[PDB]
C-alpha cells in the first residue's frame, strides 16, 4: 500500500556484494 | 540467486551477462533497455576499495544466454563494448548512493526471440507497482548460498515498507535505494547473492502486459539472511540521468 | 525516449503464454 521509494526524480564494508 | 529455480527459456530475455575478457570471468548480471544500451549497476565497474576499475576494453556482454558456461553459438550473441558511464554522483565511500552505470555497445544487436529488451517504467507505472508487498523478479547466474547453477536462475520477491529495510541495516539509506526480501514470519525464502549484482529487478504492468525494470541488484549483508533484505537501485528515481546520458550520445 | 515494442517477450506475451511464476507476481498485486 505504502511506497517502497518516493516517486520523483533525483535532484542534486557497505555490505557483502 | 538463493532459493530460487530454473529460468525458463526466453523467461528473462533481457538478461545480459558482464564477462572480463581477459583472463575470462563472469563479473555481473545486467540488462538490455534497447539495442545498443545496457544497464547495469556502477560497483560492477568501478569500487576503488578493491581496486577494482574496468573500463570499456576489459569487457564484453553476453546476450541471450541460458547456460553459463557452455558457449550457445547462434542463440547467444557476444557484444563489445563502445563506451560506459557510471552516474557522476555514484557513493562507493558509505552506501553506494546512485549504483547505476550505463553501457554502449559497438554495433546495435540483432532482437529474436532470446533477445528482447525490458522497459524503464515512467511516473504512472512507478507509483502503480512500487509498493510494500508487491512482487518483482530477480534473475542470475551468482551463487545459491553465501555453488554457483548450470541456468539462469530466477525468484520473486516482494518489496519491503521503507521503514523496516532502515531498522534492517546500520547503513544510511538513501532516497535511490528500495530493499526487497520476505521478512523472517513469511515462511518462503529468497535472495540475490554474489555475482547478482547489476542484474534487474523487473515487474509486469497488468495495465498493458509490459515487463518493467524498477531496481537493479544493488548489496544486501549476506543473502537470504533472516530480517535482512537485499537492496536494489531506484532506477525510476534516476530515469532523468539515464535519458540525459542516452539523448546526448 | 523509450522503444515502442519493449517489454514484451517473443515467446511469452507475443504467444499470449504465461510463464510459471508470473501469477505469483499478480496475485501479489491484487489479493
Ligand atoms: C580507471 O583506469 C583508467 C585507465 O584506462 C584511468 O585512466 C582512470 O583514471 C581510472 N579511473 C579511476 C582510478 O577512477
Amino acid at each position: 500500500g505504502e511506497p517502497g521509494a518516493p516517486i520523483d526524480y533525483d535532484e542534486y564494508i557497505p555490505g557483502i556484494r | 540467486i538463493v532459493e530460487g529455480s530454473d529460468a525458463e527459456i526466453g523467461m528473462s530475455p533481457w538478461q545480459v551477462m558482464l564477462f572480463r575478457k581477459s583472463p575470462q570471468e563472469l563479473l555481473c548480471g545486467a540488462s538490455l533497455i534497447s539495442d545498443r544500451w545496457v544497464l547495469t549497476a556502477a560497483h560492477c565497474l568501478l569500487y576503488p576499495p578493491w581496486d577494482k576499475n574496468f573500463t570499456e576494453n576489459d569487457l564484453l556482454v553476453r546476450i541471450g544466454k541460458h547456460s553459463r558456461t557452455r558457449y550457445e553459438r547462434n542463440i547467444e550473441k557476444i557484444s563489445m563494448l563502445e563506451k560506459i558511464y557510471i552516474h557522476p554522483r555514484y557513493n562507493w565511500r558509505e552506501n553506494l548512493d546512485r549504483d547505476i552505470a550505463l553501457m554502449k555497445l559497438k554495433k546495435p544487436v540483432a532482437f529474436s526471440d532470446y533477445i528482447h529488451p525490458v522497459c524503464l517504467p515512467d511516473r504512472e507505472t512507478a507509483a502503480s507497482l512500487l509498493q510494500a508487498g508487491y512482487k518483482g523478479r530477480v534473475t542470475g547466474w551468482g551463487n545459491l548460498k553465501e555453488g554457483q547453477p548450470s541456468v539462469l536462475q530466477v525468484v520473486n520477491l516482494p518489496i519491503v515498507e521503507r521503514p523496516v529495510c532502515k531498522d534492517s541495516t546500520r547503513i544510511r539509506i538513501t532516497d535511490n535505494m528500495f530493499c526487497a526480501g520476505y521478512k523472517p514470519d513469511e515462511g518462503k525464502r529468497g535472495d540475490a547473492c554474489e555475482g547478482d549484482s547489476g542484474g534487474p529487478f523487473v515487474m509486469k504492468s497488468p495495465f498493458n502486459n509490459r515487463w518493467y525494470q524498477m531496481g537493479i541488484v544493488s548489496w544486501g549483508e549476506g543473502c537470504d539472511r533472516d530480517g535482512k533484505y537485499g537492496f536494489y537501485t531506484h532506477v525510476f528515481r534516476l530515469k532523468k540521468w539515464i535519458q540525459k546520458v542516452i539523448d546526448q550520445f | 525516449s523509450g522503444e515502442a515494442d519493449c517489454g514484451l517477450r517473443p515467446l511469452f506475451e507475443k504467444k499470449s503464454l504465461e510463464d510459471k511464476t508470473e501469477r505469483e507476481l499478480l496475485e501479489s498485486y491484487i489479493d
